[PDB]
RNA sequence: UUGUAAUUGGAAUGAGUACAAUGUAAAUACCUUAACGAGGAACAAUUGGAGGGCAAGUCUGGUGCCAGCAGCCG
RNA sequence: GUCGACGUACUUCAUAGGAUCA
């Protein structure tokens, strides 16, 4: 059967392990997209 | 009904010259005698490999495992993963992979993982530059072997991608006439967790040889280290004699063990390789049973391949008698006319063959 | 017309003769595949070539028998300079005085 | 789970079709 | 004259695309690869590998079309006044 | 600045490298790194030498979290002035105002490259492949020649680069020879300059110029002194003896009323070999 | 431009060449007999008064012809006579006109690779007006000119006079056959087949009365070899039409029962050195390395492990290193890298040739650049089939075709050695591996113009693939735009659609044809040939799916 | 007062068949002509081009119900 | 050898201007 929408994704280990090694990466430079004052 | 064999001995030539037969075989009283009878932990592996890139094959393993009856299926290759035992490396798994993936249904894209390389079996240089190479003058255009990661033994660790893109309906037929004529000698001389002293003096051994010769020299010093270098120390040397006019290459390797010298060892393969280049007439005796099957499946003509009486041993009768059995097929030798030697024509008729599995 | 490729010449032969007869006659005033000749070619170069090679390996051995170092010999650089400063006339005599 | 697995899978047929439709008509022109 | 080799859009989705009617052909004279037109899918059924094809003058770059299949004109086939010799 | 932006260009140039999987290769000129990032894809590791930190982080952007990452290197600094690690192949886009000393410098690597590939303005390609006998025929063909061996790869015209420069490009394979050539660097680049001053003229008139007799009268002096015979050393003292060497080896090799531009490495060596023979040493 | 084709191989033999066979098909009463019976009078002088099966008769100096009577009420036979005739002469009644049957030949014939085909229009004579028979002529030659092609030689005879036509139009015809050459096939050039000229049971009769007729029977079948050459050995696969697949028992080579005077006077010619009609049914380490008695390492001494070992067997270090000390012996090998100077010249002319031999070592077309591999390659071939000995070439080669061969086959059912009709051809064709195997077959196919309805899914339908004959139940099915294998209910009314089936497997490319009846009872006025196809994929397993739909309010 | 007829009435005729005669060296054919020869006049004109419309059908894309491709397949 | 020059055959980029209206 067909589905219509996108599917809930779910949060499995691998996912967790990629987006905390995407978290240490982008600190490990101090990478920050943070809002500057002006 | 059954093509009946005996014993452990030529297990995967058996296997392979059934597949591309498509004629069921059954080999029995294998390891009947040992402590330890039937199927190895890597034989049983073989036939699972097999069973990936085929459908509709069946497989029995006897109860105790001294008989295996294997009824062929149609190759149809594909995408897959193998994990190599221990106790044996990646190469034994990957030289009959080559006889089967010209002639599948889909590309052959194996990713197969364990020890790189051995004292007995195919290294990863020796399919790279031994065996494909005759590959390619049969008519298998484009294939490679991908390194990935080396891994030394006796922990292994490393990865290797089989790729062979060019599906082929029958190898060309052969006609190689004439003793070709060395032009250079490479080689590639790899070591693992270990420092690089080691590479350096292993070609330092090999050069000490070869220099007499008339011919470049130049050896590859591929030193790994970290991730990609594998769980255990280890270092091996390949030599290859490259006859550039064309395109053949005569080939000897080894791997060195804990406490040996590296520039013995180094010696050692370079003294090989003239012996397997005096020993030879048009390829080496390693790469002799992949260029006679080739032949044997070839079109229904008539291809010459010069062989040296040297290479006429007991592997090669065993070979022939082998494929009489399964494609009942004779290679008829004729002595050449010439008198500074005493070369011979093995002329193969090819049955026929094609690869039927191959959608149009 | 006169000398066009002919279907099967060697049938023909004596026609062929009388051709060549007349182009001797006529022409007389003159003379009083493309792989087989970029073979020819190929192979007079390569010759040549080798026998440059093996030349150039005898002067370069002779050479060798004829060796020195280079430092103090003055280099060919100077050639557009044509006078010296005191500088440079001051480096030239506390290099000869370390000659000797 | 079958949804996920629906979606993962034809999303692969797509991409590869795309990209494979784009070198045959790279070839031919 | 010439050679089919393959039919490069034989799995386009749309169907009656351009795409789909045209074919590799390997001209005999020469032997250069050149692409060709078929004036449609269903006479696309008739092409397959390795039949002989008559090229005659016509996406951009596709300046042939197939006017006869194995000797047999592809308006005959499709209009079912003659059958395919093999 | 000019950037490349045509990628089959690009494509050709990795391709022709010829990059083996256990190649280290040498990327001079950065940039972008639309070549760094196919060289990455199958070469063993890459050592880049970029001029401009900005373009260095920008490539470290773009290589960040890829499999390729732990491969790239990048050294930050002038090209000339750094002291470079070990590299198999040289693959360089480099601005053309160091075409020149790059060269050599590959050639006096203490272990040269076996291969690289260089682009250059057409002019400078052209004269580098450069064959006797032809227009273009000048030092830098013959000094180059005898140390490695140049062919030519392809054309790249004005419209792929973006701003479109004055001067058409060329790509360039040099091929270092291994074994060297045993002959020092200095007299046969010191024979060349003397005699290519004017590469139409007579060999015999490049030596007739007044600061050439001086400068080989010098260095006849210099060699008398080293073999330990005693040298006058005044000015005009062995101008008439080193005169007529010159005259006696310029009849003899027969190479007097040959042209330069016209004169083949072993002309070149003849001489060489002459003038060492009778005392005289160039550089 | 019309001289270049598709580079093909001929397998036909250099020498001795089989006979060609000549099928005389056409609806019944046509006349098929009679021409028999005139044709082999003019090449042979004597009347055969009564024909049955294959008659080999001598046409010229080199040439011979095997003729065959078709059955013209039999569908199986026309299928099979199509698949192996060199020459078909078609039968036509000219005063009726064109029949089914005729048109049914046809259609088979040219889905199963076109043979020469020659028209001849009988019975002429019943015409009373010469306007109207020439308006018949005109009009059934053009007719027979759209089945075969654009300008076909059309024969016309008019009466049969003592059971036998008209002597001119024959030697017309005779002289026709003489000059003709024949394409090569694909089918036909890549297995070997066979007509059975004679049929022999070698069942032993104490056998047949101890345990009965119902007994299984040996049986020996002569005939020429045609196509491919067979192989020497036992054992291989042959399909038999209208049988089933059997294994060669046993077979052996017998003389040239009808020799052409060619052949008898080079045999003749050897003696000196030291029957037009035929219708019966009317130490060498060669050697040692083939001997299994003999052990390998026995084998090895007597001239004079395992593959497991990939490595090759090498002498100790120590002892390798002394006899390479020196690299003598292997400097042939390695290339080399007033006079003299000739000498050094003769040196460099044979290094450039093997650095830039290969390189620069012409045809004007393409095409005649392929027939001259294909040309060097059959050379080559010849060359070394005429140096091994005839026992020895046997061996490699097999039974090249047209040798007059015994085959004995095992296990063959009673009811072929009871109901054999000497009428009924016997087709032997060899199998390829993959007409062994049985699985799925994805093939194209589209239902016959000419075909009154179309055809159902899971109906069964008579499929010709290869050799055999068999029925299946096909699903029918479409692409959905390439995105799934969708069942269809019945064939598209004028378009193609994939159908897949079960049955033994077969190269793709293979074309095919479908019948739904072959029974004479139920032929009917309808053409009988239901389908054809190409087979595109063979596989073990096929994902057909159909549209199911829920229904709510 | 326009269009459509597997509606309908009885008159005309040759394509074809054919006594015959003419034709021709003998024939075929033409020109003549007894007797047959018409409603689907099935005694069944062709070759190209343009434009539609239809579905509980199929594919692709997304500022919802839409658009494109197309549709012998429901 | 993705070599240079020439010959031959093709591809491509440079089209809008005036007047009225909103
Ligand atoms: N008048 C006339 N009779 C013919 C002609 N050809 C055949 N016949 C007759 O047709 C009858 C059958 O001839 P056959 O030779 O038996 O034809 P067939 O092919 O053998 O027929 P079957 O064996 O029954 O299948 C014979 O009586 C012949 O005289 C012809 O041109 N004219
Ligand atoms: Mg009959
Ligand atoms: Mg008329």
């Amino acid at each position: 059967f067909d589905r219509t929408a996108k599917p809930v994704p779910v949060i499995t280990s691998e996912v967790t392990e990629s987006l905390e090694d995407m978290i240490r990466r982008r600190i490990q430079d101090s990478n920050f997209d943070d809002l500057q004052r002006r | 009904k059954y093509t009946t064999f005996q014993g452990s001995q030529n297990f995967r030539l058996r296997i392979v010259l059934a597949t591309l037969s498509g004629k069921p075989i059954k080999i029995e009283k294998i390891r009947s005698g040992d402590l330890n009878p039937g199927l190895k932990d890597y034989e049983v592996s073989f036939l699972r490999l097999i069973e990936s890139v085929t459908n509709g094959s069946v497989i029995e393993i006897s109860y105790t495992g001294t008989t295996v009856i294997y009824r062929p299926g149609i190759i149809v290759g594909g995408a897959s993963t193998h994990i190599c035992p221990s106790s044996k490396p990646v190469g034994y798994f990957v030289e009959p992979m080559l006889y089967l993936a010209p002639f599948s249904k889909k590309k052959f894209s194996i990713l197969f993982k364990g020890i790189t390389a051995s004292h007995n079996d195919a290294g990863i240089e020796a399919i790279k530059w031994g065996l494909m190479p005759v590959m390619e003058k049969f008519g298998v255009r484009e294939c490679a072997l991908h390194t990935l990661k080396r891994g030394s033994p006796p922990l292994g660790g490393g990865e290797v991608h089989l790729v062979v893109d060019s599906l082929i309906a029958q190898p060309i037929t052969m006609h190689e006439i004439d003793r070709p004529i060395i032009s250079s000698i490479t080689g590639v001389a790899y070591s693992t967790r270990v420092s690089p002293s080691l590479v350096n003096r292993m070609i330092d051994g090999a050069k000490k040889v070869l220099k007499n010769l008339q011919c470049e020299v130049n050896i590859t010093a591929d030193v790994w280290r970290g991730e990609n270098s594998g769980k255990s120390p280890g270092w091996g040397i390949t030599l290859v004699a490259q006859s550039k006019q064309k395109g053949w290459s005569y080939f000897a390797e080894d791997i060195g063990d804990a406490g040996s010298i590296p520039e013995e060892l180094g010696e050692k393969v370079a003294c090989q390789l003239l012996e397997e280049i005096s020993k030879s007439a048009a390829v080496g005796r390693n790469q002799l049973p992949l260029a006679i099957v080739y032949m044997v499946i070839g079109k229904e003509d008539i291809g010459r391949l010069r062989i040296n009486k040297e290479q006429i041993d007991e592997r090669f009768i065993i070979l022939l008698r082998d494929i009489k059995k399964i494609f009942n097929t004779e290679v008829f030798l004729k002595p050449v006319d010439e008198a500074d030697n005493e070369d011979m024509i093995a002329t193969i008729k090819g049955i026929g063959f094609t690869n039927t599995s191959k959608k149009i | 017309g006169t000398y066009r490729k002919r279907f099967n010449e060697k049938a023909r032969s004596g026609h062929m003769a009388k051709l060549k007869e007349l182009k001797r006659i006529r022409n007389k005033q003159f003379t009083r595949s493309k792989v087989s000749r970029l073979k020819k070619k190929r192979l007079d170069k390569f010759i040549e070539h080798q026998l440059k090679r093996e030349e150039r390996k005898t002067i370069i051995g002779k050479l060798q028998d004829y060796k020195i170092d280079t430092s103090l010999l003055t280099s060919s650089k100077r050639l557009g300079e044509g006078r010296q400063t005191k500088k440079e006339e001051f480096k030239e005599a506390l290099s000869l005085e370390r000659q000797g | 789970f079958e949804a996920r697995q629906r979606i993962e899978e034809k999303n692969k047929e797509s991409s590869d079709y795309h990209a494979k439709m784009a070198h045959i008509v790279n070839t031919i022109n | 004259k010439g050679i089919v080799l393959e039919k490069l859009g034989i799995e386009s989705k749309q169907p009656n695309s351009a795409i789909r009617k045209c074919v590799r052909v390997q001209l005999i004279k020469n032997g250069k690869k050149v692409t060709a037109f078929v004036p449609n899918d269903g006479c696309l059924n008739f092409v397959d590998e390795n039949d002989e094809v008559l090229l005659a003058g016509f996406i951009p770059g596709v300046r042939f079309k197939v006017v006869k299949v194995s000797g047999v004109s592809l308006l005959a086939l499709w209009k079912e006044k003659k059958e395919k010799p093999r | 600045q000019h950037i490349l932006k045509n990628p089959l260009v690009a494509q050709g140039i990795v391709d022709k490298a010829q990059i083996r999987p256990s190649d280290v290769v040498l990327e001079v000129g950065p940039g972008t790194g639309n070549l760094t990032v196919r060289i990455l894809e199958q070469a063993k590791n890459v050592v880049a030498v970029e001029m401009d930190p900005r373009m260095a982080a920008e490539l470290t952007k773009r290589v960040r979290g890829t499999p390729v990452e732990k491969k790239l290197e990048i050294m930050l600094g002038d090209f000339m002035k750094t002291e470079l690690p070990y590299f198999d192949i040289c693959i360089s886009n480099t601005p053309y105002q160091i075409s020149s000393p790059l060269v050599f410098k590959l050639i006096n690597q203490p272990r040269p490259p076996r291969v690289s590939i260089l682009m250059f303005q057409r002019e400078f390609a052209l004269r580098l492949l450069a064959r006797p006998g032809d227009s273009l025929y000048c030092r830098l063909s013959a000094n180059v020649q005898m140390w490695a061996n140049v062919t030519h790869i392809m054309k790249v015209g004005k419209n792929n680069f973006r701003p479109p420069p004055q001067v058409e490009s060329s790509v360039v394979r040099l091929e270092i020879k291994n074994p060297r050539p045993q002959v020092d660097y200095n007299e046969w680049d010191g024979l060349l300059r003397i005699v290519f001053v004017r590469k139409n003229r007579t060999i015999s008139a490049g030596f007739k110029s007044t600061t050439v007799m001086d400068i080989l009268e010098k260095n006849y002096k210099t060699f008398l002194a080293m073999n330990n015979e005693m040298v006058d050393d005044t000015k005009g003292s062995m101008h008439d003896v080193v005169k007529e060497k010159i005259d006696t080896v310029l009849k003899e090799t027969d190479l007097g009323d040959k042209r330069a531009g016209k004169c083949d490495q072993n002309d070149f060596l003849r001489l060489l070999y002459a003038f060492h023979q009778v005392g005289i040493h160039f550089s | 431009e019309r001289k270049l084709h598709v580079p093909m191989v001929d397998r036909t033999p250099e020498d001795d060449p089989p006979p060609f066979i000549v099928a005389v098909v056409g609806p019944p009463g046509t006349g098929k007999t009679t021409l028999i019976r005139s044709l082999v009078r003019r090449m042979t002088k004597s009347t055969l008064n009564d024909i049955q099966g294959p008659i080999t008769v001598v046409s010229g100096k080199h040439r011979r012809l095997t003729f065959l009577e078709c059955p013209a009420d039999d569908l199986n036979a026309m299928i099979d006579i199509a698949k192996i005739a060199d020459l078909v002469l078609l039968l036509i009644d000219g005063n009726f006109g064109f029949e089914m049957e005729t048109m049914e030949f046809l259609n088979i014939a040219q889905h199963h690779g076109m043979p020469r085909v020659l028209g001849v229009a009988t019975h002429l004579d019943l015409f009373k007006s010469q306007s109207t028979l020439r308006a018949s002529k005109k009009r059934l030659k053009h007719r027979f000119w759209t089945e075969v092609y654009q300008g076909a030689k059309l024969f016309y005879l008019s009466g049969v006079i003592n059971g036998r036509y008209p002597d001119r139009e024959i030697l017309n015809l005779s002289r026709f056959i003489s000059v003709m050459k024949f394409r090569p096939l694909k089918w036909r050039n890549e297995h070997p087949y066979m007509l059975a000229d004679r049929f022999t049971d070698l069942t032993h009769p104490e056998l047949i009365e101890t345990q009965g007729l119902q007994i299984d029977r040996k049986v020996a079948i002569y005939g020429y070899l045609h196509g491919t050459p067979l192989p020497s050995a036992p054992g291989t696969r042959v399909h038999i039409a209208g049988v089933g697949d059997f294994s060669v028992a046993q077979i052996e080579k017998l003389p040239d029962p009808c020799p052409t005077p060619f052949y008898q006077q080079k045999l003749d010619d050897f003696e000196r050195e030291k029957k037009l009609i035929y219708a019966p049914m009317s130490w060498n380490i060669g050697k040692l390395i083939y001997m299994d008695n003999i052990s390998p390492e026995e084998c090895i001494r007597r001239w004079r492990v395992d593959l497991e070992k990939f490595v090759p067997y090498f002498d100790t270090f120590e002892k390798l290193a002394k006899k390479w000390k020196s690299v003598d012996a292997i400097k042939e090998r390695f290339l080399g890298a007033r006079e003299m100077n000739a000498a050094k010249k003769e040196k460099l002319r044979a290094q450039f040739e093997i650095e830039e031999g290969e390189n620069f070592k012409e045809y004007d077309t393409w095409y005649e650049l392929q027939k001259a591999k294909i040309s060097k390659q059959l050379e080559i071939n010849n060359i070394e089939y005429q140096e091994m000995t005839p026992e020895q070439r046997q061996r490699i080669e097999g039974f090249k075709a047209g040798s007059y061969v015994r085959i004995v086959f095992e296990k063959v059912p009673m009811e072929f050695v009871k109901n054999f009709n000497p009428k009924f051809p016997i087709v032997m064709g060899g199998l390829l591996p993959t007409e062994i195997k049985f699985g799925i077959v994805k093939a194209r196919l589209r239902r016959h113009r000419w075909h009154k309805k179309i055809l159902k899914t899971n109906d069964p339908l008579v499929l010709s693939l290869g050799w055999r004959r068999f029925q299946t139940l096909p699903i029918y099915t479409t692409t959905d735009s390439r995105t799934r294998t969708r069942m269809l209910k019945y064939t598209p009314e004028h378009t193609y659609c994939n159908a897949a089936f079960y049955g033994p497997l077969c190269s793709p490319n293979t074309p095919f044809c479908g019948v739904q009846i072959v029974a004479n009872s139920d032929t009917g006025n309808g053409f009988r040939i239901a389908a054809t196809g190409i087979v595109e994929e063979i596989d073990v397993n096929i994902e057909i799916v159909k549209k199911l739909k829920l229904v709510g309010f």
